């Protein structure tokens, strides 16, 4: 009976999982997540 | 010149259903779970057998138990059933699970596969880049404890297309895919996608049609009839091309001599000089406006800014996302990574430049390859040979990718995630094969 | 910019239009990118006279190069 999960909160609870993992590990550079794959903003105007 | 009209409605397919009962119980099944088009077929066939719009509906019919014409091309018989036909795919992820179970059940009916426990065939999935872990655990659930598939593997469809057009499996190249809801640039070294240096633009082709809808609604706030979204895709895939140079075109796009050949006027269905006024040229084209005619009220005067819609994959700031375009991402990949500096290129960068592949459903916009190669020779050093590869139809070549991975036996068996490996390792497991995703950490 | 390899002269043509939208208003002169190649080589002939070479190195106040 899994709920009708939207596409909004899945990014943020992945993000919560990544901060939980890095705070439990550093007390670890990520390789390829949904946020490191994101393109940086442009440097030319 | 007589002004012509363009009616945009799309016809209805009269033959939705075709399947064969004879099938091979050992041959695996290749399905591409695309955001726009579902693709389905066997392994031994070169072309995919079933092409579907990846949408389903729940038709409510009185006195026949309220459950009819559920999944597939059966929605294309009538406009009324195609109106509420809900494709369950959101932006990154499909949403509902019983809907996807109905898609899988319908397509498994359409290969004529007989029951043998759950499913007696291995499956061949396509997975998006940098997939959320919850999606892959629920994917593991909906294969293993739903359909009992003995063999699962999945990978990026752009990497599948690169493996299709380079069947050696150890080539070096750069793949630029533009899907329905996502575009990305992935560098491949030795057949292995360096996803660590792949990038992503959240535009695709769905947001291009949404951009055309928003533009043409803001241009005409008092349009009489409601313009349908399917017709927005129809007149997007017909009058939108990429300019060779965008900067020198927009200062020429509204001149009087350019409007004769550039401008095409669309017509919606139903039942103080104007030459010096560039607002009249923008709104009503190179013809004088007849405000009393019922055609001109319904005249959907596009093509004045048909260049603006496909250009935004090169300048994403016009789409609202603060991301560098695929030109800048390709520049950074080919000039700053893999031991390459601005000024001198490493051998991997030269081999990547010599093998550039563009694919996806949004790649069939005209003028893309010439713009890509001109922008590539803009920043690359002189004398560097640039080869940009294209397909006849770059939307379904990923299916040929998993077909080519299926023909290769030893490359199939590296990537196979079995039921036993899933049971001992749990649902948090990724085979770091080269033709697919990698671990989130080291 | 413009560079002559033999003479060594450097002339700044001006800023490119790729950086024309850093500010809405600035004193920079925005010129297009060159359509041709970066490096261009050709052959020329110099027709001088002996009086030109006489007055070239006979200056009471020098500084003909600047």
């Amino acid at each position: 009976t899994r709920r009708h999960k939207s596409a909004r909160q899945l990014i943020s609870d992945e993000n919560k999982r990544i901060n939980a993992l890095l705070t439990k590990a550093n007390k670890l550079v990520p390789k390829a997540t949904y946020f490191s794959v994101e393109a940086p903003p442009s440097i030319r105007p | 010149k007589a002004v012509v009209i363009d009616d945009p409605p799309l016809r209805q397919t009269p033959e939705p259903f075709d399947e064969q009962s004879a099938y091979n119980p050992q041959s695996p099944i290749a399905i591409d779970f695309g955001s726009s088009k579902l693709r389905a077929g066997f392994v031994n066939h070169a072309t995919p057998t079933h092409i579907f719009p990846n949408a389903l509906t729940k038709f409510r019919d009185r006195k026949l138990n309220k459950n009819f014409t559920f999944v597939g091309n059966d929605t294309l018989l009538d406009q009324a059933v195609r109106s509420q036909s809900r494709s369950p795919f959101d932006g990154p992820f499909v949403t509902n699970w019983n809907l996807t179970e109905e898609i899988l059940d319908y397509t498994f009916h359409h290969l004529g596969v007989v029951p043998d426990n759950g499913i007696p065939n291995p499956i061949l999935l396509t997975e998006r880049l940098a997939t959320v872990q919850s999606q892959r655990t629920n994917w593991y659930q909906i294969l293993f404890e739903t359909y009992n598939v003995p063999g699962v593997t999945f990978g990026i469809d752009s990497l599948f297309s690169f493996y299709n057009y380079n069947p050696s499996g150890n080539k070096t190249g750069l793949v630029i895919s533009c899907g329905h809801e996502d575009t990305n640039v992935i560098p491949v070294v030795d057949g292995a996608g360096i996803l660590t240096d792949a990038k992503r633009i959240n535009w695709g082709g769905h947001q291009a049609v949404d951009y055309l809808n928003d533009l043409m609604a803001l241009k005409y706030p008092y349009f009489p009839t409601k313009m349908s979204y399917l017709q927005y895709e129809t007149m997007y895939k017909d009058y939108c091309y990429v300019s060779r140079n965008y900067d020198e075109d927009i200062e020429k796009i509204l001149t009087l001599e350019n409007l004769d050949t550039n401008d095409v006027v669309v017509e919606a269905p139903f039942t103080y000089d104007w030459r010096n006024s560039i607002l009249h040229l923008f709104l009503r084209g190179p013809r004088p406006h007849d405000s009393e005619n019922i055609h001109e009220q319904h005249q959907m005067h596009l093509n004045v800014e048909r260049i603006r819609v496909p250009e935004v994959i090169f300048q994403p700031t016009m789409g609202g996302q603060d991301q560098a375009g695929i030109c800048e991402l390709s520049e950074t990949i080919l000039l700053k990574k893999f031991g390459s500096q601005p000024g001198k290129l490493s051998q991997t960068s030269i081999d990547m430049v010599n093998n550039v592949l563009i694919t996806g459903g949004n790649a069939k916009v005209p003028g893309l390859k010439e713009r890509i190669v001109k922008e590539f020779t803009g920043f690359l050093p002189t004398g560097t040979n640039i080869t940009v590869n294209m397909s006849s139809d770059p939307s379904l070549d990923a299916w040929k990718g998993m077909a080519a991975l299926a023909r290769n036996e030893e490359q199939y068996r590296k990537t196979v995630i079995s039921k036993k490996e899933y049971e001992e390792y749990g649902p948090e497991y990724i085979k770091e094969h080269k033709l697919g995703n990698t671990k989130y950490f080291e | 910019i413009y560079i002559e390899a033999n003479t060594g002269a450097v002339k700044r043509v001006g800023r490119s239009d790729a950086y024309a939208t850093e500010f809405d208003l600035e004193t920079e002169e925005y010129v297009p990118l060159p359509k041709g190649e970066v490096h261009k080589k050709k052959e020329i002939v110099q027709d001088v006279t002996l009086h030109d070479l006489d007055v070239a190195n006979a200056r009471p106040q020098g500084g003909q190069d600047v």
